[PDB]
């Protein structure tokens, strides 16, 4: 608290005036109360009683010649007396020449006299002063600068080079006569200044050339100002009489000295420490250094971890060297702080810091790779992490369909059923509370054009905006539909395998025929679907049920591991037959069955898709990839064909069988770590199943009909060019399409351990035997060829340096 | 039965055709001819111009200059020579007699929108017209309303945000880097090895190694290593005189500079930052759909592992949590034009076009 | 004899100097430069980067990046090469010998303060420090204890109403709109004129253009009328390479994001609605003395005609009995700086000084609570 | 102290000598002769012209035959400077925008050929450069076989703007053959060459207006000078003094479509950032034999003046010493005691190999 304001009568009344004097509050004498210096600042307190309610008002009074630093130290001192008063006093502002009426009242004596003049104000003005000096350069080996007394030519000669140092502006003078060694160091000096100073342009002019034409209007202007080129001939000096550059640079060598200024068990001392030459290790950072250049300069180095003593001292000694040596007053005496040294200061050290033996805006990412645990997948997923529903899907629906690039509604009664070559728009309504909310999702067939597609979107927008666009937008892709989608056709989707028209118009054939097999699956009680599939035996999946439609009769075939959910749905749509539906169980297959599917061959039939997920643990699918930047894998629940991607590996569990799928467009290292994972994946599985299950390698295209099985409906127009396995056995054989198995375990064989090829199979660049490793084919010969065409062993070449490996790998076409 | 045209005008190939098709009818350079020696020759006078590929094979006798530089027209009377050569040689057409939809850059600004519609009804007397933005019709080809277009083409490369069918002006990217640049730098690092690529007739050999040999390193440091320690990822290219050259490191290098622009002596950001920055310049709760639909476009999004590439330096940058995804259509080298050739063939165009009639108030 | 530092570092230029002194003796820009190309020339005395003004004088060669973006430090190691210049090159000082006075934007994070402490202590090992609210400042250097201070920068626009000395911090208004973003935005508009700046050195050069030809319509509308209806608004601007550009219309434009930040894609409101949402979250009591103090600070107050629009525009919102007045010092640029010299010159504030010994005892967690 | 050695590799003359020294000790042209149907370098192989085939090595800057190359360093080591490499380190130079691989193979030539203890390569530019103590400037370098414009800025390259034109010296005298043959006389003999290099390089200079100079000469034989053949006949030689050097200015007269060296200048700093422009514009250095023309500095001052914009002040600087300036740039940095740590050491190459020299060097 100010002591100025200690004596404040607290919670009695008083009237105090003080004025702000340097930053302090000054108490005013109580006779001159009503007198204000025009000048000045002051602070009104008054505490006043009226009816048992103190009145407390402050008020800080500005003339209209109060300096900035009164009005602000009124205004914080004014805060720290209504703080130090408990926060009760109200706060005024007053201007001369238009104070408040409370103000005023306060002198109702008509005692309110301002009066000329104030106390000086308490800030320091900074100036910004240029020091303009005309400096020289002169010398043989090491040019040393020294600084001229006055700037006229009489100070300068035509065999040394000169500075002449304008603040922003430096002029660099080469004499006619100088050497090139001073017109390298003054550029050097000049380059300093610059720099320490952030801003300024060097100009540098030659001896006889300081015209106007020759330096520019403006460059010449400044430098006639302080060096008239009228003045020049009559006092330049010459060459011979500007001295010897080897007695100048030898007598400013020995002029340099260093001085210590230590404070070691309590005692100051002053110490000579060296002379010329100085170097940056002989400053330590625990004491202060002087650094005595004479009447050139004197510099005060301090040390980050010095003496208070000792930076006193060591500035008050060097101070005290310009009066008892009675240096001129030219002579300055600068302290440069540990950190701050200017480039002038460094150059009285011959040794400093040591040369530069050797940036992108653009950033590129840095990850190293990991090696992925496969516990980790063991540890079970989150399979119901994100999950949220609108409503029950009961709102009003509209859906439209893609036909001839334009919007065609569908008929109520078929609700329901999707064609999976073409796309839709479904304009969805439901309401909360009386509030309506409108959902648009537009799906897209598996097989839907560009055109489409396109209109399916562009329709969409068009739809929002018809509703101010409050709608929110969903995008849909086959085989991929959202719960609340599904929700809206109450679970039940039928999806005939079709289509229509397609960029102009085709053979838009209208309706899936009277001969048609439809799959029905569902992987809860609310994605129940029922999609169409090729009328072919190797499309039936015990999982699940299926629904023949034929001229003859329509029949339902129940396989062993499907649920009751699936065979109400295939019975439902059988209802609808004219012919009346024969349901069948897998085994009691009756002989005219088979034969309107082609007859009976291979199709999806496992122990895992006959038993119910009461008994099997259910099938995992997991996606491995280095896209990321390092190789991990995550799980696909609910996983379908359309979460297999081409440019990936995917790894199949199913129970019995451990399949790794193998994307055509996918990297090699993806590839091999993904079996390698694989292999670690069972390894570590504690369920206590079999450590040698199979592990087998399948590839795009070539899906044995139980790989496709753990799926839902398989597309082979996708991959596999429409044919089915057998199909593809039958043309391209069995051993051409094997799924090969996984094997454990080359590199870092010794060089009798690798396969030996010539040296004329080596060489070439194309068409190489395979095993053969392209970084190391070196290793590939023997140890006589190896000598015959390196000229040495392959131990003496593995001890050679890495760079003459690879120039003699070069050479001899084995690189 | 009104057919109606879709002419996309790009910085370096203008895509012309008929809407309703699964592709561009005509696709030629956008170069304009104009003699470099004035009354020689025949077909050689002051207003002779020559467009396309024949101003390519008189290219010895003709100046040749970019009208849409940099996707922005600003030689407007060698654009209309491009369009009259589109219009009358290309399709051979009568443009009276087809309403026309045009393409414009992310960011064209209004004066140029104007000009252009002027050039059209006035010059070309078209029925009807309509411009639009190229990223949006990319997006449309996607069969998407919503995602972050990267499109990358011959003189610019673009980031346009979309959401639900609009576009977010305020988050567009632009680089002044695209396939012509790469060519350039091509042809420069490929003369650092000796083979002495710099005359006109040489870039076009350059331009298809580029588009036939290049590729994006997922690990470009990985990669340098790897072209310095074997002949692995060396390939051979045959030139015309039957001399064989061979390229390593240059076949990554040079689609790097998409990532690293100082490589050519930019001090901008490569399109990974680009991307990111254009998502986060938008609102956070459509971020989450703009990370995964990355839709690329134009030419220069051809190169193999560019998806993959992108994919690893946008997930570094992006919260940990972020699924991205990045969108490579098979068709992207046109899917400005085939989104144009959808939109022109919605019968709700009718409505959106501009008649001559409203012009002429 | 401790004579005192006061180091206002801002978004775009750091005002540092010694208290007492009516003026910051260095001002300069808060960016670090680094070289895009190689050195050729051995031993001519290259940097691996720079700092200040020797940045801004090389910026051809160099990548200048601003430390200090939206008002948030993002690089603390080119912080502390600031703050290396600002004691060691431009005030050429040790700062183990002078109190350390610095400021701080309203409501700062106190991650961002518990940092600033902690590098003062024990990177530069400074006596003692303390950190001081920058608005505040601005209000005690006009002579005021209480008013509406609207600070806009190069990184940020703060509204802080101000009563009796404490601010009211339920009522302070951010803006994320300042020199920076009109800076950026006279670059974009200059290219529809056919200039084109995009390197970090070319927007030094823009802001230059900012800061010598840019100012505040009275009627954005009208004068956007006047514009085409003649030449009378263009100037002309010498490029550093001798080329001559000529502006229009981007005079004014360009400042007007500052009251319709639509113009950036900002869905915010201008800062003349900020400061009136600002007066109306105060005491009603409180709100004519606000109204009669809106003092401006920072130099993106420093536009020909903002304090004349600044009056129309709370004019028309405020009650028409209201008597509306905004103060534009002369110096407020420096304005922050000048409290600060201020206030650490005063006999009472020796006690204020955060210590070393107190530092050491206690932790970064003692600057909060003496700056409450 | 290890003296050292400083080789410019010159596309028409080598400059060697030691470091320290103020000028090169040896200058013999970069021509290295083979039989036809053996070595020749320097003077003694075009004394032989009728016997030897006569190649450029280093036509135009870039060294393309390296066996020639090794020749040219031997008959410098070993014939003129008569020193043993093994006991010099030595600093080499190199064009602008060389090559990395042809910097390679010159330190694996020095190394494992002359197995020199240290060696260094420097831009010849750059030397240049550094002879005037600046560390800014755009350099004109005009030499026998390649003109070359670098722009420095604070000591940092912008190799994005070095311009490079294939017309110098060598160009000159052909031309000068050219036109002085169309007159008269007859300079076809390639004896008769090297008379004509003498008229060039004593008679030649460059007017500050074209037009006017040859109206000059078509009204008046003020113009003309005289010159002694070595067989006693006086010539005249009229306005192909001033029409040799005017190709520098007018690469049509020789049938190049490429711009003359103010245009290369100009367009060379227009390529540069726009904040460094000022400084180019005021520190045009020039360097090499073919920018010793008299008046070629006042014409590039007034051509670049008409170039740029009226504001900008443009200074041309025409050091007296400009023929050596590359190798004096050279001489003081091998000189100085900073530097022996820059030295590429044998040891340092038996190690990384010819790499290293993008490491240390630059
Ligand atoms: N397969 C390819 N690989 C690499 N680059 C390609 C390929 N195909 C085209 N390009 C490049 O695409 C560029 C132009 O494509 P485009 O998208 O039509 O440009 P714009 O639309 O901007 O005119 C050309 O520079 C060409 O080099
Ligand atoms: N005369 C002027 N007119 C308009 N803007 C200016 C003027 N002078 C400076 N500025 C802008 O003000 C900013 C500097 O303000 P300052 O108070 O230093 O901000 P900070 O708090 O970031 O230090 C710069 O961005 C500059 O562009
Ligand atoms: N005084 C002169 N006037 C004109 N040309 C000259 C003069 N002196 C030398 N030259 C020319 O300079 C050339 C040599 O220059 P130089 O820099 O040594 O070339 P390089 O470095 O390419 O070997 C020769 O072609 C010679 O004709
Ligand atoms: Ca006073
Ligand atoms: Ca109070
Ligand atoms: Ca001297
Ligand atoms: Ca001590
Ligand atoms: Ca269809
Ligand atoms: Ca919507
Ligand atoms: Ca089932
Ligand atoms: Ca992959
Ligand atoms: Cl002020
Ligand atoms: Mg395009
Ligand atoms: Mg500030
Ligand atoms: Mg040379």
């Amino acid at each position: 608290t100010d002591p100025a304001f200690r004596s404040v009568p607290k919670g009695t009344p008083c009237f105090l005036i003080w004025r702000i004097e340097n930053f302090q509050p000054v108490p005013v004498p109580k006779d001159q109360y009503g007198n204000f210096f025009e000048g000045d600042a002051y602070i009104i307190l008054s505490q006043k009683d009226n009816k048992g309610i103190l009145e407390q008002n402050l008020h800080f009074w500005l003339g209209k010649n109060s300096s900035q630093d009164e009005q602000g130290t009124a205004a914080l001192k004014t805060v720290e007396l209504d703080d130090y008063l408990g926060g009760t006093p109200v706060q005024h502002r007053e201007c001369q020449n238009n104070e408040s009426k409370l103000f005023l009242s306060y002198f109702k004596n008509k005692s309110l006299k301002y009066l000329q003049g104030g106390v000086a104000s308490g800030f320091n003005h900074v100036e910004h002063i240029v020091r303009r000096r005309l400096l020289s350069v002169k010398g043989k080996h090491t040019p040393r600068m020294e600084e001229k007394p006055e700037i006229s030519w009489s100070q300068m000669n035509k065999g040394d080079v000169f500075i002449l140092d304008l603040g922003e502006i430096i002029y660099v003078w080469n004499g006619e006569l100088c050497s090139r060694t001073e017109r390298i160091k003054a550029m050097e000096i000049a380059r300093g200044m610059r720099d320490d100073r952030g801003t300024g342009n060097i100009i540098v002019v030659e001896d006889g050339e300081e015209t106007p034409d020759d330096m520019g209007e403006e460059e010449f202007e400044v430098f006639n100002e302080y060096l008239p080129v009228a003045d020049k001939e009559a006092s330049i000096k010459s060459a011979e009489e500007g001295g010897a550059d080897e007695n100048f640079e030898k007598k400013k060598v020995a002029q340099l000295k260093l001085w210590k200024v230590a404070e070691e068990d309590g005692n100051l001392k002053i110490t000579e420490e060296a002379t010329a030459p100085l170097d940056k290790k002989m400053l330590d950072s625990n004491d202060c250094f002087i650094v005595d250049n004479g009447e050139d300069g004197i510099w005060v180095w301090t040390g980050k971890k010095a003496s208070p003593k000792e930076r006193k001292e060591s500035m008050n000694n060097a101070m005290a060297f310009l009066k008892q040596r009675n240096y001129s007053s030219q002579t300055r005496v600068t302290k440069v702080p540990e950190g701050g040294e200017s480039s002038e200061f460094k150059s009285l050290f011959k040794t400093w810091e040591k040369t530069k033996l050797p940036y992108s805006v653009n950033k590129i990412a840095q990850t190293v790779q990991t090696k992925f645990d496969a516990m980790t997948l063991h540890n079970n997923p989150e399979v119901a992490k994100e999950t949220g529903m609108v409503d029950d899907g009961s709102g009003k629906k509209k859906i439209y369909r893609i036909e001839n690039m334009d919007l065609v509604e569908l008929e109520k009664r078929y609700y329901g059923e999707l064609y999976g070559g073409d796309s839709y728009v479904i304009h969805y309504t439901y309401a909360v509370n009386g509030k309506e909310e409108h959902i648009i999702y537009y799906w897209l067939g598996r097989h839907s054009t560009s055109d489409e597609r396109g209109v399916a979107a562009a329709k969409t927008i068009e739809i929002d905006d018809s509703l101010g666009g409050t709608a929110k937008q969903v995008r849909v892709v086959q085989s991929k539909e959202p719960n609340h989608f599904m929700a809206m056709f109450d679970g039940k989707l039928i999806i005939f395998q079709g289509g229509k028209a397609g960029w102009g118009g085709h053979n838009s054939t209208d309706g899936p025929g009277d001969t048609y097999l439809l799959h029905v699956r569902g992987t809860s009680q609310y994605n129940t679907k029922a999609e169409q599939v090729p009328c072919r035996a190797e499309s039936l999946n015990s999982n699940d049920v299926f629904v023949l439609f034929s001229k003859g009769g329509t029949y339902v075939w129940a396989g062993k591991g499907c649920t009751g959910d699936e065979r109400e749905m295939a019975k439902k749509i059988a209802s609808k037959s004219p012919k009346g539906y024969i349901m069948i169980v897998e085994g009691q297959e009756k002989e005219e069955f088979w034969d309107l599917l082609g007859g009976k061959t291979e199709y999806a039939s496992d122990f895992s898709l006959k038993q119910a997920e009461n008994e099997h643990r259910p099938s995992r699918l997991f996606q491995c990839s280095n896209a990321s930047g390092v190789f991990k894998a995550e799980e696909i629940v609910d996983f379908v064909q359309e979460d297999l991607v081409p440019e990936d590996v995917f790894i199949l569990d199913a129970d019995h069988t451990i399949y790794v799928w193998l994307g055509n467009e996918a990297r090699n290292d993806e590839k091999q770590m993904a079996m390698d994972t694989a292999i670690e994946y069972l390894e570590s599985d504690p369920s206590g199943r079999d450590p040698d299950t199979p592990i087998m390698t399948v590839k795009q295209g070539y899906e044995p009909p139980d790989f496709v099985g753990h799926f839902g409906v398989w597309d082979r127009q996708l991959w596999s060019h429409g044919m089915s396995y057998a199909e593809l056995k039958k043309e391209l054989g069995e051993k051409n399409m094997s799924m090969e198995q996984v094997r454990q375990r080359n590199g870092e064989m010794s060089f009798s351990d690798v396969s030996k090829y010539p040296y004329s199979v080596l060489v070439q660049k194309e068409g190489l035997p395979d095993g053969i490793d392209l970084q190391n084919k070196e290793k590939h010969l023997t140890e006589e060829e190896f000598e015959k065409i390196f000229g040495m062993t392959y131990a003496t070449f593995i001890t050679k340096p890495a760079w003459k490996q690879t120039q003699l790998k070069k050479d001899k076409g084995l690189f | 039965e009104t057919t109606a045209l879709v002419c996309d005008n790009g910085s370096g190939l203008v895509k012309a055709g008929f809407a309703g098709d699964d592709a561009p009818r005509a696709v030629f350079p956008s170069i304009v001819g104009r003699p470099r020696h004035q009354g020689v020759m025949v077909g050689m006078g002051q207003k002779d111009s020559y467009v396309g590929d024949e101003a390519q094979s008189k290219r010895g006798i003709l100046t040749l200059k970019y009208p849409i530089e940099h996707g922005i027209i600003t030689n407007w009377d060698d654009m209309e020579k491009i369009w009259h050569h589109t219009f009358y040689n290309e399709l051979r057409v009568a443009p009276e007699e087809h309403p026309t939809l045009l393409t414009e850059a992310p960011l064209n600004p209004k004066a140029n929108r104007e000009k252009m519609t002027q050039i059209m009804f006035e010059t070309f007397n078209v029925p009807a017209m309509y411009v639009a933005i190229q990223a949006v019709l990319s997006l449309y080809a996607s069969g998407r309303t919503t995602g972050i277009v990267l499109d990358s083409g011959d003189g610019v490369t673009h980031n346009v945000p979309i959401y639900e069918g609009y576009a977010l002006p305020h988050a567009i990217m632009r680089l002044d880097l695209a396939g012509r640049d790469l060519t350039d730098y091509l042809m420069k690092i490929l003369t650092e090895r000796g083979y002495s690529f710099v005359t006109t007739a040489e870039r076009e050999i350059v331009r298809d190694i580029k588009e036939k040999l290049c590729y994006v390193a997922l690990d470009f440091e990985n990669e340098m290593a790897t072209a310095a320690s074997s002949s692995s990822l060396e390939k051979s290219y045959e030139l015309p005189d039957g001399q064989v050259i061979t390229i390593g490191n240059e076949r990554f290098r040079c689609p790097e500079t998409l990532f690293q622009p100082s490589f050519i002596g930019m001090e901008s950001a490569g399109i990974h930052e680009t991307t990111y920055n254009s998502i986060m310049k938008c609102d956070i709760d459509i971020r989450k759909d703009l990370y995964a639909n990355n839709v690329m476009s134009g030419g220069t999004t051809m190169y193999p592992g560019i998806a993959d590439r992108m994919q690893k330096e946008i997930t570094a940058l992006a919260p940990s949590t972020m699924k991205i995804k990045i969108i490579a259509p098979p068709e992207r080298k046109y899917s400005v034009w085939i989104g144009g050739s959808i939109l022109a063939s919605l019968s709700t165009f009718q409505q959106m076009w501009i008649t001559k009639q409203e012009y002429d108030e």
